[PDB]
């Protein structure tokens, strides 16, 4: 289970969602399967569905744009 | 014995309600709601686990976090 903190658009306080996939396999596909966000948002990270998400100490940090 | 609740129903700031205090539960919050099943709940919590967040709560038995002296929350719908 990986903790993912994402800033939605530009809201003050971000969101924290736990994804039941250990951080070795944390994919954008998993992030989408969790969020189930209308299309088509873009994603950035702090550092494709098959590609993994960069996480240090089991924390993913991301940004979303509608 | 009873605490204040204020949430966002996707968007609303519905009026701060009193809720009885036996540790307010997620199910205790969503029993105030109808036509659910596809709602999604977050609650502003003091945590910069490595400043504050809106942690998603999905279990009808989880304690709801307390911000300030209330339970500031945010419920939004899927599609």
């Amino acid at each position: 289970e990986t903790k993912v903190i994402y800033h939605l658009d530009e809201e003050e306080t971000p969101y924290l969602v736990k994804i039941p996939v250990p951080a070795e396999r944390i994919t954008l596909g998993d992030f989408k399967s969790v969020l189930q966000r209308p299309a088509g948002a873009k994603y950035f990270f702090k550092s494709d569905d098959n590609a993994r998400l960069p996480c240090f100490n089991g924390r993913v940090v991301s940004w979303l744009v509608s | 014995d009873s605490i204040v609740v204020a949430y966002y129903f996707c968007g609303p700031i519905p009026d701060r309600t009193l809720v009885r205090g036996r540790a307010v539960t997620l199910g205790q919050f969503k029993e105030l709601l109808t036509k659910k099943g596809s709602y999604r709940y977050y609650f502003k919590k003091v945590s910069d686990e490595f400043g504050v967040v809106f942690e998603e709560v999905r279990e009808d038995e989880a304690v709801l976090p307390v911000f300030e002296e209330k339970i500031i929350g945010k419920v939004e719908k899927v599609d």
